[PDB]
């Protein structure tokens, strides 16, 4: 799918990237005239009419009219858009210092580990793993040591034609770490959900309790419904 | 379990060559990067050299970075390692280590050395004396 | 050419005090530290392959820890299998270097 | 209102939810015919007029030619609405691991507590206070040491039926902290206006000073006007 | 430009602001009456034509239900337009937190430095510094220290009317510290790319190698293209 | 301000059942939660268990889980604890300790047990002995 | 069932020395220590409702810290009135137990 | 390079006022701001008060909040302070010191006496003695 | 009135020891604290003008940290010329103090 399981640590060779910094003749004549490339176009409000059947004159008025004003929304919208797109960008940019590979991976709608040299960000492809192999441990607990244990679950996993089987640690977005340091001190009564290809791992006191599907838990409505209301297709009665 | 047979022991007369050999039996030769590391008898291990078999790309140390020569042959799934120019202080047990990680992924080098070396060979002791 | 110097050239503790082997460097390792372990006409094992991360099929007594200059490895308890020199090797860019073995020994 | 005073760390019980990971026949006949559910639009380019008073098939093509047009601004305007949105997902997903209460509160529009377990987010209620007898202290400096003292202000307040009165430690948002632990080392000069309610608590010094209305403090104007410019009611005259 | 070369750590007075916390006449006759300020519309579904030449009614009905279902489009679209800006309005105010500066010169578009006092913003102006004498140092390693060297680039520099030479280090948005302070422990194999003014300066090993332009390095294109087609300028023909 | 008075001392014969009340006086009973902890003579202080009258939901320490029954008495605006089976080993000083923050705000249950205990009882003196 | 353990069974200090007491546990409590003191024949008073955190009408020589694992209560200035037991509760989650009292003495 | 010479010695008999002045030469004058500071003989430093031209803002210390003014000259490039009412302890090397970071922006004030005062004058020993 | 205190009044030290001056603050200086050092009738000249921005023109030996409350100077190490007195100065706000200056002297 879109983030397989993989290894980002590995890539030797990244690509440097940066974010940017930096991101109609009318003439009165109330008539006035607008320039076409084959065409001059007349526009009386008071006249209702737009020159180019008495209608046709109307029905040019009302389409150059709706033209004009749905043009002008556009503008408006569009000038919007610009800046919001703008922040967006100062906001994206901001967060890629707090985590660079989950931004740059959406920004790319595709899984790719990101490192920020200096104020570039150097972006490089992840190591994928089999996926039929990748099994996460029912154990968290860090042996030899009952007051740490992991934070995230360790998995067992293999490279596509390696035969060989690495451990690792599950990190978000299905990325396995080759190196388990991810630990943290054990807790009374801690219960820990993760998210590993299509199914939600329970972990009770650093322990596997349940496998539950993604279904199982419910999906926060983030999305904003726009509710674009497509126009309507009417069909015009003839009538005298 | 990956294994790495080396080759057996070899007194070489002062000026001569040794190419000591390193059979990988039980994984991907090419991907993975066999490490050359020599041990002087009563010294702590040196780094000789290492060589990744599919992009054929050899590091060496500084000290043999002239006298040493690590190839790799994928059809016997052998690296072997040179060193020409033998002298006395070159007598030690040398020793094949295959890195831990993958190195390389398709046409994409990766940074499996980062993780040190996993499988180590028997080690050819080669001593260099007339 | 990174330099890896290891604090104690020999330890000798009784059997199960804690053993501490320390690692430093002139620039940054960044967590690409492996420590190795070597018996008397034996082949180097590896121990952590990380500079904390643990290789399986090492006694979990074995311990490690430390990032850029500073490194650690600690033993929770000297056992008579723990008797051995102990090598530091860096793994952030050639030439790798291996640092000088660490003799831990029955006291 | 939307954020009364309230305590969001008694709640016992709390929803787990998780963030969703993955968020027309014409034919050529110029004449293109349009299949609609009771007709078969025929729209001619060089015709100029559309076949379901020669004006009616002119009147069909001009609603006809801008339902075409329109629709597919309003395509375009979704498709980059529902790219904007996986976008802003992924950023409400990082706030939450930097604060999930405030990101929590923003996606269901009323104060929510909310705690991260693993992957899943644990959602509950607060335990609402009585507004009338909330009430900070003017004191901000920690009793027993002058070098530490409360980096946010102290209040004190009583539940809805409960007569016992509690010592609290404003936080953001009208949410009072039974446990007064947020405390910073004295600063010299230090001046800090903290809201609650309705009112603007100035503090000099860890001493309270002054209590301005909001109106005191200038608004930023984050929000982007989009100046839609809804479509003019034109009466068009009749004429010959 | 927007954001010359600055000294941001200087101004004594800012400005306090603070976030905001809060951010048609139908009757039926199936003909719908709406009220105008000059005339009553009439509009009929069935009929397909609305009252204030057959087509007069057709071609007032056409632009009338284009208006209809455009300004329900647009007030949806606005609708949701403002619960996105409530959200980018949480953002922001999280990211302040994070960093008030860059945050605050986003929402004005113009370089200002920006503290958070309590949950009041004081945004103040920057100390503006000649372009010209602006200049990188080729050493980024701490003096008398081969374990720290300077995190980012030092840059020397000059006031607009001051003769003397200041020694500052480069920020973001190129913006100067007068205090030096910013640094880390040497990196093996350590390269970063500063952009400073129009140039991307790239240091090897803690020592500058090459002066790139902008353009050298590939920019992100975090930008949403919202692909408006404005409405097409239809002649319509004349027909019997 | 909230005031809890304890039973009187009772000496019970070993195998006896005691029930000890708390009346609760100055504060909402029912809402906040009464811990019942024992401190034996030159011992340190012992939780035997804790109720909520509201949703009478009482947890008690495993040595007591099976002969320790603690109830609570809207009405009365008491709560009590019976321990069965008394042994020489049960003579102590028993206490209600009133939980300091609200344990229900209406039929949600809060952790109000994690702030600690502000109000105790007097105590009562149970001597097991015959 | 968490286990809490106080590092110091009886602490002897002169009138104005500072004493420290400890409370650590096997598992994390999350700020969610108290802190009592008990006199002989009288109930167990609150001293420190939270890790931190200070109850009302204690005098503020009182101060408690910590969380998770390890958590102390330290006196500014030991006075006559400081000469009582201290007993650090879990409150974390059921069942709640008590750490043995360290009895606080002039010295 | 910025040089600001301070005046010569003046023995002053008690009661008496001095004058001392401070000339800048090879920077900016009213933009800067020079700080007084006195060192009594065998005494750590103590400042005594600063002012910016440009802005004529002088902040003075408590001790002599009273008796001292400090004026500075544009024209003359020259900054003065004025000690009054003077007495035996008020012998010291008077010194004027200009802020390493520019205090004034056109009309803006800035915090340029957050880094210190770089260029120090010469210093003048004013002696008050009968 | 802001009130700085340096630790040490004097310290005396052998030519390529270390030697750590430090200037504690009632308040937060805020990383506004400036190291001066003054010869027998000399000017002081500034070393530190910020808590650790070393001033140009100065031997790097003369090293500055901390922030707030505590702060330090260390001269990595002394040489004869390093023989002086040693002036912390607040600059954070007005009145401006000076902290009783350091004697550096040759052990
Ligand atoms: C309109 O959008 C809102 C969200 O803004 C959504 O809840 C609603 O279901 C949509 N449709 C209707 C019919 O209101
Ligand atoms: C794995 O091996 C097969 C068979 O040689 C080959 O087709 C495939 O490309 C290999 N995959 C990778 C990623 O090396
Ligand atoms: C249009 O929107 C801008 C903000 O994008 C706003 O400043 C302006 O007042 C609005 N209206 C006009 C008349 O431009
Ligand atoms: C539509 O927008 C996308 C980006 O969202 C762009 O890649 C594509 O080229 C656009 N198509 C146009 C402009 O026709
Ligand atoms: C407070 O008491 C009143 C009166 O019984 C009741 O209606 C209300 O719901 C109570 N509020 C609570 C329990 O939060
Ligand atoms: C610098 O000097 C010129 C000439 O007097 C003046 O116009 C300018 O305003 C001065 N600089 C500033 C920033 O005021």
């Amino acid at each position: 799918t879109s983030f397989p399981f993989r290894v980002c640590e590995l890539s030797s060779h990244g690509d440097l990237f940066r974010f940017s910094s930096d991101i109609e003749n009318h003439t009165e004549g109330s008539t006035i005239a607008t320039e076409t490339g084959k065409s001059i176009h007349f526009v009386t409000d008071e006249g209702t009419s737009s020159f180019v059947n008495p209608a046709t004159v109307q029905i040019q008025f009302a389409y150059d009219s709706l033209r004009r004003q749905i043009n002008r929304m556009l503008g408006d919208l569009a000038r919007a858009w610009c800046l919001e797109q703008k922040r967006q960008n100062m906001v994206l940019r901001e967060l890629t210092k707090i985590n660079p590979t989950t931004v740059m991976s959406s920004i790319y709608g595709k899984a790719v580990a990101a490192k920020r040299l200096g104020d570039v960000i150097s972006v490089s492809q992840c190591v994928p793993v089999n996926q039929a192999t990748v099994t996460l441990r029912k154990s968290m607990r860090v042996p030899g040591s009952e007051t740490m244990c992991y934070s995230r679950p360790l998995v067992s996993f293999s490279f596509i034609n390696d035969t060989k089987t690495y451990e690792g640690q599950l990190g978000t977005d299905n990325e396995i770490f080759l190196t388990k340091k991810m630990t943290e001190v054990c807790q009374a009564t801690s219960q820990y959900y993760f998210q590993s290809g299509n199914e939600i791992h329970v972990y009770n006191d650093y322990h596997h309790f349940k496998t539950i599907e993604l279904d199982g838990i419910a999906t926060l409505q983030t999305f904003i419904s726009l509710n674009t209301s497509l126009i309507e297709n009417i069909d015009f009665a003839s009538l005298e | 379990q990956v294994q790495l047979v080396q080759s057996g022991a070899e007194v070489k007369k002062p000026g001569s060559s040794i190419k000591v050999s390193c059979k990988t039996s039980g994984g991907p030769f090419s991907t993975y990067g066999i490490n050359w590391v020599r041990q002087a008898p009563g010294q702590g291990l040196e780094w000789m050299g290492w060589i990744i078999p599919v992009f054929d790309t050899s590091s060496f140390a500084q000290r043999f970075q002239d006298r040493l020569s690590i190839t790799a042959d994928a059809s016997t799934s052998t690296a072997y390692m040179e060193l020409r120019s033998l002298r006395s202080e070159d007598t030690a047990v040398y020793y094949c280590a295959r890195d831990r990680v993958l190195g390389a992924h398709g046409a994409n080098p990766l940074n499996g050395h980062h993780y040190g070396m996993d499988v180590w060979g028997q080690g050819t002791t080669v001593t260099v004396s007339s | 050419d990174i330099q890896i110097t290891q604090s104690p050239s020999s330890v000798s503790a009784s059997v199960g005090d804690r053993v501490t082997i320390t690692c430093r460097a002139n620039l940054g390792i960044s967590d690409w530290l492996a420590w190795y372990q070597q018996k008397p006409g034996r082949a180097p094992k590896l121990l952590i392959y990380a500079a904390s991360s643990l290789e399986s099929g090492v006694p979990s007594r074995f311990s490690g820890s430390g990032s850029g200059i500073y490194f650690t490895l600690t033993i929770s308890s000297l056992q008579p299998e723990d008797v051995a020199t102990y090598f530091c090797q860096q793994a952030n860019s050639f030439p790798l270097s291996f640092g000088g073995g660490t003799r831990v020994d029955i006291a």
